[PDB]
């Protein structure tokens, strides 16, 4: 498995807010009917919803 | 009605059902002149992502 990609978030921001960071999606959403989900820390686990996807 | 209303309690689950909303239209009845669908447009404030309905 080759290396990942990084993003960087500036801090103590005004935004405006939602602040974009990264985009992936699955490469068969022309295929079938997907949507994205997220999970670990930094959403369902604490700090809780730190981050978000659009679905 | 001008005004849809439901109360809720915090750490909830998904799937908590919240009341419904309704439309009538004065084109005649049993056509597609008032077959109607439905959909979210936004909430305040805008974040996070709390709710869905039935198309």
């Amino acid at each position: 498995r080759w290396a990942p990609i990084p993003c960087s978030m500036l801090e103590n921001s005004l935004g405006p807010f939602p602040l974009f960071l990264q985009q992936v999606q699955s490469d068969t959403a022309q295929n079938y009917t997907i949507y994205y989900s997220i999970r670990g820390p930094g959403v369902d686990q604490e700090p809780r919803n730190l981050f978000y996807v659009e679905r | 009605e001008e005004t849809y209303t439901f109360t809720i309690f915090e750490n909830c689950r998904v799937g908590t059902t919240v009341g419904q909303v309704c439309a009538t239209d004065k084109d005649e009845p049993d056509t597609m002149h008032t077959r109607l669908k439905y959909s979210i447009i936004g909430q305040v404030p805008p974040s996070p992502t709390l709710f869905s309905m039935h198309p």
